[PDB]
């Protein structure tokens, strides 16, 4: 971790991660690349637009 | 415009609960003056206002 924060070496403001942070447990907020998918479930498929839409 | 079969308002706590949402009569029709080619014979050329129903 010395060596890979070393290749930055420019902690000033703050952390500036140039990391991947690929973890997510369990949230109904913050989503994965699927942000498009469920907005449109809730906002039509159930909230508004009802079946037969 | 919103289409959807189920008698539940967009305003609902679902949806953003804002802005004024109403039910409609009748279909959408886009704005045109009607016979501008005089295409239909006998057809009296009718005005046609936004959101007018008539």
């Amino acid at each position: 971790t010395f060596k890979i924060m070393s290749e930055k070496l420019k902690f000033t403001g703050d952390a500036m991660d140039v990391g991947g942070l690929m973890i997510k447990n369990v949230t109904p907020g913050t989503g994965d690349k699927d942000v498009v998918t469920k907005g449109q479930m809730e906002a039509f498929m159930k909230n508004w637009m009802e079946n037969k839409l | 415009y919103r289409i959807g079969s189920y008698y539940i308002t967009e305003e609902d706590i679902n949806p953003g609960d804002s802005i004024s949402l109403g039910f409609g009569s009748w279909a959408k029709v886009t704005g045109v003056i009607m016979g501008t080619g005089v295409v239909n014979p006998d057809g009296s050329v009718p005005n046609a206002q936004r959101v007018e129903f008539q």
